[PDB]
RNA sequence: CCUAUAUUCAAUUACACAACCAUGCAAGAAGAGACAAGUCGUAACAAGGUAAGCAUACUGGAAAGUGUGCUUGGAUUACC
RNA sequence: ACAGGUUUGGUCCUGGCCUUUCUAUUAAUUCUUAAUAAAAUUACACAUGCAAGUAUCCGCGCCCCGGUGAGAAUGCCCUCCAGAUCUUAAAGAUCAAAAGGAGCAGGUAUCAAGCACACCUAUAACGGUAGCUCAUAACGCCUUGCUCAACCACACCCCCACGGGAAACAGCAGUGAUAAAAAUUAAGCCAUGAACGAAAGUUUGACUAAGUUAUAUUAAUUAGAGUUGGUAAAUCUCGUGCCAGCCACCGCGGUCAUACGAUUAACCCAAAUUAAUAGAUCCACGGCGUAAAGAGUGUUUAAGAAAAAAAAUCACAAU
């Protein structure tokens, strides 16, 4: 089981931010910081870059993300592992059903 | 720091105050220098008598035996420390040192006694 | 570190590559590397002097390229010896001789690496090891009609203990340690000696490449 | 062992969600019945104004 | 401010101190190049004694001697301090009393 | 401090009472709520509260807040074997979250004690050094032993000068 | 190459080459301050004797004056 | 900050400067002995001495110790570790390059655009996409060793070190220049650490034992410095009279001085006392009608709060 990513970010979700590269996604992680002053926690916003070699990942994208065992080049670190939330076309995970925001498109109440 | 080489050593760091010395039993590298940068500390070694008069002498038997297993060199004093303490056999610098003593004890009390008659 | 703004040094790769090339290109010869004064005991190419306990040595004996330039087949199968091997050891201890190169730069033929098989102490070893310190003024050739005579050694076997006493302390430490787990036995703790055969500063070593496995 | 303690927790509140929205689906069935005896009030007094 | 401004803006630092007449330097030794009079500022009227030295740093300044009666004259070795004259404007260096060629003050006998 | 509706979550007593110590697997906490209705109070409460508390003790845990996307407020955990933790929050209370994740993924009273009776072990109280790292400096302060040179003159017999007076002569 | 090894090459080639700057000096120009002799007016503070000021334009030794909009950081003293 | 002095005929508020506390250097005055800690101007150039030896030859070590802070915003912390070293049959232990990153990291946005800094193919070659970073500060400029059981970087310079300037103390001592800055061109490996040798053992300007220095704390063999208008403890008598002169701020000098120079007296420190320069600390979790501040207006991107529920649209001079 020889399969080891020197990165700290073993797993990370973020929002996709481009995707003019081809087979290559453009996500920005956001992280909570502490303000050693304020003492209050506020959104770090970082860059990374994803292989995405099914090129599914559109702008505005919830995705998560492995870290790569080994770079395919310097900049290229992770993958795409699960597109969590689809921009637009929202599945409940808790009862899998489709939603538009804060409204169910189709009630499970209704089976058949 | 960088080295191109060395092995670990359990030594003695003098850190201590001016004709007033004191040794902590360390293992360090061999390349670094006395008081500088050290594995882990092991024990101490306090080379004045005290007001009861004992010499006092830490060792941390466990660590010890752990690195020296792990391929820790030893110096002479240490290994002298050692003997005495009975974990090692030993050294036979020591006795020779009690035999060379014993010749001198017994050249002084034969040039004792020859200056005396 | 890795920064951004890491400068592509050139020179400092440049001089590797100069400095190898120059290294097999002026290759000090062994000839002149280990030619010796015999009056100030002052190596030319190096720079140090003798040891002052080699002194007699050198002006009284020989090397093994130094006898080694009057045999026919530059001693294929010979055996060799060394003076101090012949002090300090009663029992046999030679040198088979089964390649030699010796140099051709050298205007006498006194300087090259030789291999062999090296029996010391009467203990043969059954794998090819390099000769070391062929420099030294201390080898000696045996006779042909002594070849057999000098490899009669009689196999005597060890009165060394295989178990010793521990330490006070220590001893003490393991006859503690049982007896927490009650381990009422109350046999006596020895230290086995048979991993803790080492070999005198005399043996000489291989200089070959360790081979890691 | 924690994971099936959560899976049944999970399965047991979406159960009392289903409760509560059956019950929601009929309030506001009843928000349709007020709202369509309204809309056929307002609905044929414009018509009967254009008329 | 509120707090995502006070964030964004970071913690106040105090600005590092400026340097003075000196450079940062206690002492500086320079050389007397005018001995002259100079005049106070308005609310009080005197005649100080001023001098115009060249400093090791390689600047020209205005000094000020202390004390009642000097003996300083062209190319005198002297050693000035930071003080500042609050009567005299510009003037932000002093003489040290007690050094290679401005000793102590005598004593009227 | 006085800015924010309640000063008392921006303090470090606030932060370090907090006690939800996730496990080395844990890694990601996406959590999903909504802004309006009486179901999601709970939900808004936890963001609003112990989000800090959590995010203080696991600093190399990603926490991101998600709002008004899924109808339904709830938690993903997203794990080093890539198991997610779904936990879904309708109508559980602020302190009924923590307990929950404190019970599905955390780490035990007796595993907090084990690793902090380890650290302690760490600084060692016979050791000598710093007083960041150790309790003496020098071996002369200890009570038994010789005085430091530095507070109580050694006589004369002990000095190193009349040691090389006594040999010269 | 009847035991096995030795030597060699890693030097060049085409173009901009003080442009960009940093530190002093400089024939000179302009500004600010302090203004120990002062000269010329009185612009502002009172409906400061033409109410002040803002933006802008023009004019005048000078404070400034005037035109067009704007403000009261001015009054109209209040059965007038 | 437990604060105080200081704007005005006067009060309140706002607001800056200074004093009161501790530490480090230099200068002045004074000075008696010891103990301990530290020796601090120079990356300007060096006369001379020593600082790498060990050993039956081979070999091993030979900026390792030690010295310094020039450059680098360098860097702090964290994963992986190639490689080197100790002992083993492997395996283990130390140093750990290179590659990076969850996070942190001097000033300057009057540095706002950088200008090739990106991706896929299958092979390590062809090609096709039009990309990549950046107001959450990219790309630039200036300054500086540092977050300290420590860490980073350098060894005459050209960042390197083939080569070119050119004959190197940023080793211990010492010498010129320079600077306000001033330790002995001295003894040893007895004890530690390092190197060598199987070893007795050798070397080590590291280190130890010392010589010098009020740079600092302690004991005493020692008593001098500062101040006496308010802040802030403490002045009697003489001389000058906006002159000489004094001061950290206010300020004082009238044949009218507890503030100038001298005497007496007094106060506070003390082998130290003052002056100067550096520091530690000190600005805003406070305000924006009149004191500095609500930007001439609306929309929107990024971003933030939707925390309990409601609403949208009517005479009159918008354009
Ligand atoms: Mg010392
Ligand atoms: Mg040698
Ligand atoms: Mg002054
Ligand atoms: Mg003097
Ligand atoms: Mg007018
Ligand atoms: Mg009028
Ligand atoms: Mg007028
Ligand atoms: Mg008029
Ligand atoms: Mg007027
Ligand atoms: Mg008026
Ligand atoms: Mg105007
Ligand atoms: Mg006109
Ligand atoms: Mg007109
Ligand atoms: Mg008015
Ligand atoms: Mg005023
Ligand atoms: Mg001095
Ligand atoms: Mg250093
Ligand atoms: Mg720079
Ligand atoms: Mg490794
Ligand atoms: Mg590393
Ligand atoms: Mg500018
Ligand atoms: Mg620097
Ligand atoms: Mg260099
Ligand atoms: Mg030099
Ligand atoms: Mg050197
Ligand atoms: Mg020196
Ligand atoms: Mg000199
Ligand atoms: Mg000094
Ligand atoms: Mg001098
Ligand atoms: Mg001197
Ligand atoms: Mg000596
Ligand atoms: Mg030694
Ligand atoms: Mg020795
Ligand atoms: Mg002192
Ligand atoms: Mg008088
Ligand atoms: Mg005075
Ligand atoms: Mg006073
Ligand atoms: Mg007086
Ligand atoms: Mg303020
Ligand atoms: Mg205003
Ligand atoms: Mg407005
Ligand atoms: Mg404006
Ligand atoms: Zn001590």
């Amino acid at each position: 089981s020889i399969a080891r990513s020197s990165v700290h970010a073993k797993w990370v979700v973020g929002k996709v931010i481009g995707t003019a590269m081809q087979k290559t996604a453009k996500v920005r992680v956001t992280r909570l910081v502490l303000d050693p002053y304020l003492l209050k926690y506020f959104n770090k916003r970082k860059t990374y870059f994803a292989h995405d070699a099914l090129q599914q990942c559109t702008v505005g994208d919830i995705v998560l993300l492995k870290a790569l065992p080994v770079p395919r080049t310097k900049h290229v670190k992770h993958e795409l592992a699960e597109i969590i939330f689809k921009v637009g076309q929202v599945i409940d995970p808790v009862t899998g059903k489709p939603c538009a925001g804060t409204t169910y498109l189709e009630s499970p109440i209704s089976p058949e | 720091r960088a080295y191109r080489g060395g092995h670990l050593t359990i030594r003695l760091a003098l850190g201590g105050c001016t004709n007033r010395p004191f040794y902590r039993i360390v293992a360090a590298h061999s390349k670094c220098p006395r008081d500088g940068r050290f594995v882990e500390q092991l024990g101490s070694y306090d080379p004045l008598p005290n007001s009861h008069g004992e010499k006092l002498v830490a060792l941390n038997f466990d660590r010890i035996r752990h690195w020296i297993g792990c391929g820790a060199h030893l110096s002479k004093p240490v290994e002298k420390l050692l003997g005495l303490s009975g974990f090692y056999p030993l050294h036979p610098m020591m006795i020779t040192n009690a035999e060379r003593l014993r010749r001198k004890r017994a050249r002084e009390v034969l040039l004792a006694s020859q200056k005396t008659d | 570190m890795a920064r951004k703004k890491v400068r592509p040094r050139l020179i400092a790769e440049l001089a590797r590559r100069v400095r190898a090339l120059r290294e097999q290109r002026e290759r000090p010869r062994d000839s002149q590397r280990y030619a010796l004064d015999y009056e100030t005991m002052m190596r030319p190419h190096s720079g140090n002097r003798l040891p002052m306990r080699a002194w007699a040595d050198v002006r009284h004996e020989s090397r093994l390229l130094q006898l080694l330039n009057r045999l026919p087949l530059f001693g294929l199968g010979r055996l060799v010896t060394r003076k101090s091997w012949l002090w300090q050891h009663d029992e046999p201890c030679y040198w088979r001789l089964t390649r030699v190169r010796p140099d051709y730069a050298a205007e006498n033929l006194d300087h090259g690496k030789a291999w062999g098989i090296l029996t010391f102490k009467g203990k043969t070893e059954s794998e090819a090891r390099e000769i070391e310190q062929v420099m030294y003024h201390d080898w000696r050739l045996v006779p042909k009609h002594e070849e057999e005579a000098f490899t009669a050694f009689t196999l005597v076997p060890e009165d060394t203990p295989l178990s010793v006493p521990y330490p006070p302390l220590l001893r003490a430490m393991i006859l503690a340690q049982r007896q927490k787990y009650g381990d009422t036995s109350t046999e006596e703790p020895m230290l086995n000696l048979e991993r803790a055969r080492i070999d005198p500063w005399d043996y000489p070593a291989k200089l070959e490449a360790k081979t890691k496995t | 062992e924690l994971m099936a303690w959560n899976q049944a927790e999970n399965q047991r509140l979406h159960e009392l969600r289903l409760a509560r929205l059956r019950q929601e689906a009929l309030e506001q069935e009843r928000r349709q019945a007020e709202e369509a005896v309204l809309q056929a009030r307002e609905a044929q007094a414009w018509a009967q104004l254009k008329e | 401010a509120t707090l995502n401004q006070m964030h964004r803006l970071g913690p106040p630092k105090h600005p590092p101190g400026k340097m003075g007449p000196t450079a940062g330097r206690p002492q500086l030794k320079g050389v007397v190049l005018r001995t002259f009079i100079r005049k106070p500022k308005k609310p009080n009227s005197a005649n100080r004694k001023c001098c115009r030295v060249r400093l090791s740093t390689g600047r020209e300044a205005v000094c000020f001697i202390p004390g009642e009666g000097h003996s300083l004259q062209e190319h005198h070795v002297v050693l000035v301090q930071g003080g500042r004259t609050q009567d005299l404007p510009g003037v932000k260096l002093t003489v040290v009393r007690g050094k290679y060629d401005c000793g102590h003050v005598q004593k009227k006998k | 401090p006085m800015k924010g509706r309640f000063p008392i979550r921006r303090t470090l007593q606030y932060l370090g009472q907090g006690d939800v110590v996730f496990k080395d697997s844990v890694k990601v906490m996406t959590v999903n709520y909504n802004t309006h209705g009486e179901l999601g109070e709970g939900a808004r409460k936890f963001v609003f509260f112990n989000i800090p508390q959590i995010q203080y003790k696991n600093p190399w845990v990603q926490i991101t807040m998600f709002k008004n996307m899924t109808p339904s407020p709830f938690l993903r955990f997203y794990l080093d074997s890539g198991e997610q933790v779904l936990v879904d929050v309708e109508s559980k209370s602020n302190k009924e979250i923590v307990e929950h994740i404190r019970k599905i993924l955390g780490k035990n009273e007796e595993t907090l004690e084990k690793e902090e009776q380890e650290k302690k072990q760490l600084s060692h109280p016979a050791h000598f050094g710093p007083r960041k790292y150790c309790l003496r400096e020098c071996m002369c302060e200890v009570e038994g032993q010789v005085p430091c040179p530095g507070l109580v003159p050694l006589p004369k017999e002990m000095t190193g000068k009349y040691k090389a007076a006594l040999k010269a002569t």
